[PDB]
């Protein structure tokens, strides 16, 4: 919803 | 692995002869090495074994005469000559019981 | 006799063998007489025994990429030397180094490979190491031991071949045919290359070149081939004529040293040797039994502006008169 | 090096009489020793290749045998055409060396050779016939007057090597041309000491056995 | 319990990659075999040292609970880096398994592409399609600062929004597909039919080789499955519209399973059972006499 993962967890 | 040697002469007959020989090189271990001569036109002939222990055995013809004494602390063996016969002489070679050491030259000696 | 003796860097454990060379027949193999000598002493805590590896490395540089060890042993035998017939040379051995020497006797089975290398080791090579060991199967250090190099080599049979012939016809009758088809090391190779030509088409130039199969399998079967000469002609010919010329050509070393894959006869030490020499099958029994297969064929083919010919040939050195020294006669 | 010495000198004899010559080595060398026969103006002739095995043509009743460094050669019976000088050769390294010889008492044509002042140039044409120039090795053997033999330099075409003595390297070139099959030696500086009869002579280039063919003499006087 | 472990997975795999690919980058020191199938291994140790070398970095970031301190200054050049090394190894890996395939099975080779000529070009040219493909992740970051922690992260909110619903799809399914599905796919048609299809089993060698090529691929493929997998999966349920909540809470364990195989690979691929010998790092031939 809003940076629930973030788009994120390496590059 | 010069093997170099000495102790030739003539001899009439019930001489001792003393013969010398040195090892250079790789160490003496506690391997054995014997002394083989080669008569005029024949081959060579084994004659003692000096094992790292005490255990000496001599040939057929030859038991009861010579004497092997190893000093391998300064890597010399010598052989000791009593009641010679006139079909002893020979040129006389140094070399390990496998004969895994090349054949330097060897002393002559000559009974009369 | 003056029989070959190869001592340990130990200051003993000794191996006679009464020459180094093996050759291999179309029935049998010439058995590995030889007699192991030790002393009385450093023996009897211990058992002694002989082992003939037929390593055959396939690699370089002994690399050990996911435990690869580029090598392979196609026959290995092991006789216990230590006691519970003999030949003459074998009893000669006996009576003159003494009561202390033990034989040792191997049988190499047929259908084995022969002793061929490669040019840069790869190919193949025999091994004769003896070493003590009561155990028998307990790790023995290199200056404990003998690494006696042997070698297994064929000769050319007295009874020879027919001619080879080839009729390879392309819509270009060619035939060639060879001299003879045993040829020995560094001899020339006559080819005919009579040909008939009858369509409109007009070759340009005869191509020539020998050669060299190395037919090694270890998984898959391989045909590397390596022209070890070339002979490229300007020779043509127009319709309704023909070109029949005895061309010659002699395989050699000189101008292959460059060329690579190049298979060569076995060398026990560094020292250069010719090209190997063609290897024999039994008839029917061949197949893949490993190892490394040289065969030998030449090629005509003609460049049209292409009819291609295989003549297969056996390249042997005869029989020895006495022993082969396996090294540079005039060395250094 | 390695030289390579006869004990006797002079030998002399009568017909029906067993002789014998002694050559000892300098090192201890193989049984890679040769034996040869000169006749008085004629090429020497190979008698034993391996110091124990007779060669194809020579009578039986020549025989060798060694003994660490003790070759030598028995002849049972002398027969008239048999006095010659005998030299003893050692091919187990590249400086081959002939001995002193002894005094009892395929073909190769060789062209060329000359009076040439020192310093001066000349070319020896060594028509082969009969052998294969890839299949054999070609060897180039001096010989001054009267003297004992020396080697000049060699050419082996299967391996491309060509060896050179002490004496004339760099001076002396050797070449070899397959088509024509000949062997060509070229002299550039030649000094005083070069007087001597050149022989062209043949050796299987594989598993050497000695010079089986020699040539016939084209001294060339400086 | 997660953290824990995966930081004492990062720590362990510093520890003993430094080390482990610097012996291996000098080749024995000075050796250094140039050779084809040498410097396969030489060119996959200096891009684990770079990874490793970088890796300090990512250290922080997962012990820090996400406190990334800088911005476009670190980590816009981190992920750069991450990925070139990260991609380079894997082709790495790869490009040696196809190698060694081809010239195990043995046909011609050396006229095809083996030669160092051939060699140093490819490497350039993998080398190159590796920063290519890193290239993306270096350009497209932007740093959120949320609750006193900057997140580096992707950045198609920002730019042009003008992008369909695909936003991320293909870049994450190309690495997924290139990267992960061709290399595992390739080792597994290699090894498991030279080894498990049991062809020419008289010569499959049951010695060092046939369990370290099932170590190589389990390795391998237990520490390269939870990364990608786990990618593809918090992707596809994010997009389908369902937020995710906070379920995985152990995605950086996959980036630590990672470092312990790129720690594993030099040590594991070079030293060996004849390396060994190096690490801890006769005569001639007579005659006698006989009688006649």
């Amino acid at each position: 919803s809003f940076y629930f993962p973030g788009q994120f967890a390496f590059s | 692995v010069q093997l170099q040697e000495s102790g030739g002469g003539l001899v009439q007959a019930g001489g001792s002869l003393r013969l010398s020989c040195v090892v250079s090189g790789f160490f003496f271990d506690t391997v054995t090495m014997a002394w083989y001569r080669r008569a005029p036109g024949k081959h060579r002939e084994l004659v003692a074994s000096a094992t790292a222990g005490g255990t000496t055995t001599y040939a057929d013809s030859v038991k009861d005469r010579f004497t092997i004494s190893r000093d391998n602390a300064k890597n010399t063996v010598y052989l000791q000559m009593n009641s010679l016969k006139p079909e002893d002489t020979a040129v006389y070679y140094c070399n390990t019981f496998v004969r895994s050491l090349s054949w330097g030259q060897g002393t002559q000696v000559t009974v009369s | 006799t003056r029989v070959f003796k190869k001592a340990s860097p130990n200051g003993k454990l000794t191996v006679y063998l009464g020459k180094r060379d093996f050759v291999d027949h179309i029935d049998l193999v010439d058995p590995v007489d030889g007699v192991v000598l030790v002393d009385p002493e450093y023996l009897k805590e211990r058992r002694v025994y002989v082992t003939l590896t037929a390593a055959f490395r396939y690699g370089r540089e002994d690399l050990d990429v996911l435990g690869l060890t580029f090598r392979k042993d196609l026959f290995v035998a092991n006789v216990q030397s230590f006691p519970p017939p003999l030949t003459r040379l074998q009893e000669r051995l006996i009576k003159k180094l003494g009561e202390h020497a033990y034989p040792f006797t191997f049988e190499i089975p047929p259908n084995l490979p022969s002793s061929v290398t490669l040019q840069p080791a790869i190919g193949v090579d025999y091994e004769v190491k003896a070493f003590v060991a009561e155990n028998l199967e307990e790790k023995i250090h290199k200056r404990n031991s003998v690494r006696l190099v042997i070698e297994k080599v064929q000769y050319a049979p007295e009874r020879p071949g027919p001619q080879p012939t080839a009729e390879t016809t392309r819509q270009l009758h060619l035939e060639a045919s060879l001299d003879k088809e045993i040829y020995y090391h560094g001899e020339p190779i006559s080819v005919n290359v009579h040909v008939t030509n009858n369509t409109n088409k007009t070759v340009k130039k005869i191509k020539i070149s020998v050669r060299q199969y190395a037919d090694i399998v270890l998984f898959n079967t391989a045909q590397y081939k390596v022209p070890v000469a070339m002979e490229e002609a300007d020779d043509t010919v127009a319709p309704s004529s023909t070109f029949s010329k005895v061309y010659t050509l002699t395989p050699f070393l000189a101008n292959n040293r460059e060329k690579r894959g190049l298979a060569l006869d076995g060398k026990l030490k560094h020292e250069d040797t010719n090209l190997a020499s063609s290897t024999l099958l039994r008839e029917g029994a061949n197949r893949e039994i490993l190892g490394i297969i040289v065969s030998y064929k030449v090629k005509v083919k003609l460049v049209v502006s292409d009819v291609a010919v295989e003549l297969p040939f056996t390249l042997m050195h005869p029989k020895p008169k006495e022993e082969p020294p396996h090294r540079e006669v005039p060395e250094n | 090096d390695i030289q390579m010495t006869q004990s006797p000198s002079s030998l002399s004899a009568s017909v029906g009489d067993r002789v014998t010559i002694t050559c000892r080595a300098s090192q201890s060398v193989s049984s890679a020793v040769a034996w040869y026969q000169q006749k008085p103006g004629k090429a020497p002739k190979l008698l034993i290749y391996s110091a124990s095995s007779l060669y194809s043509g020579v009578p039986s009743r020549f025989s060798g045998s060694r003994s660490g460094t003790d070759f030598t050669l028995t002849i049972s019976s002398l027969q008239p055409e048999d006095f010659a000088t005998y030299y003893c050769q050692q091919y187990k390294y590249v400086p081959v060396t002939f001995g002193q010889g002894t005094k009892v008492e395929v073909q190769l044509v060789e062209s060329g050779g000359g009076l040439v002042q020192p310093g001066g140039s000349l070319r020896l044409s060594c028509a082969a016939s009969g052998f294969n120039v890839y299949s054999s090795s070609i060897h180039w053997v001096r010989q001054a007057p009267g003297k004992g033999l020396e080697w000049v330099a060699s050419i082996s075409s299967y391996y491309g090597y060509t060896y050179y003595a002490d004496s004339v390297k760099g001076r002396f070139t050797i070449s070899a041309d397959t088509s024509k099959n000949t062997a060509y030696l070229q002299m550039n500086s030649l000094r005083a000491e070069d007087t001597a009869v050149y022989y062209c002579a043949r050796s299987r280039q594989f598993w050497y056995s000695g010079l089986d063919y020699w040539g016939q003499g084209t001294l060339v006087t400086v | 319990v997660v953290h824990w472990v995966s930081l004492v997975l990062y720590c362990l795999a510093f520890v003993l990659g430094i080390p482990g690919n610097a012996i291996v980058i000098w080749f024995t020191g000075f050796k250094w075999k140039k050779t084809v199938t040498t410097l396969w291994f030489l060119n996959l140790a200096i891009a684990d040292f770079i990874f490793l070398l970088f890796l300090p970095l990512y250290i922080s970031y997962v012990a820090m609970n996400f406190h990334w301190p800088f911005g476009i200054w670190l980590c816009k050049a981190n992920s750069f880096t991450a990925q070139l090394n990260m991609f380079a190894s894997v082709f790495f890996l790869t490009v040696i398994s196809l190698d060694h395939y081809i010239h195990l099975i043995h046909p011609v080779l050396s006229h095809r592409h083996r030669t160092l000529k051939n060699s140093l070009i490819v490497i350039i040219f993998i080398w190159l399609l590796a920063s290519l493909i890193g290239g993306p992740a270096l350009y497209f970051r932007d740093t959120v600062e949320f609750n006193n922690h900057t997140l580096c992260y992707n950045n198609f909110q920002k730019h042009d929004p003008d992008l369909t619903l695909i936003r991320h799809h293909v870049l994450t399914w190309v690495k997924f597909i290139i990267g992960y599905l061709f290399p595992l796919l390739t080792m597994s048609i290699c090894y498991l039919c030279l080894i498990f299809k049991v062809k020419k089993r008289s010569i499959l060698i049951s010695s060092r080789h046939f369990w370290t090529i099932l170590v190589v691929v389990v390795a391998f493929v237990v520490c390269w499955t939870p990364y990608h997998l786990f990618s593809i999966w918090e992707l596809t349920i994010h997009h389908n519209s369902y937020s995710h909540h906070v379920m995985q809470a152990g995605i950086p364990l996959s980036t630590g399973l990672a470092f312990l195989n790129s720690c594993l690979n030099p040590i594991l691929y070079v030293l060996i059972s004849k390396k060994f010998q190096a690490r801890f790092r006769s005569c001639t031939t007579a005659s006698s006499s006989l009688a006649k």
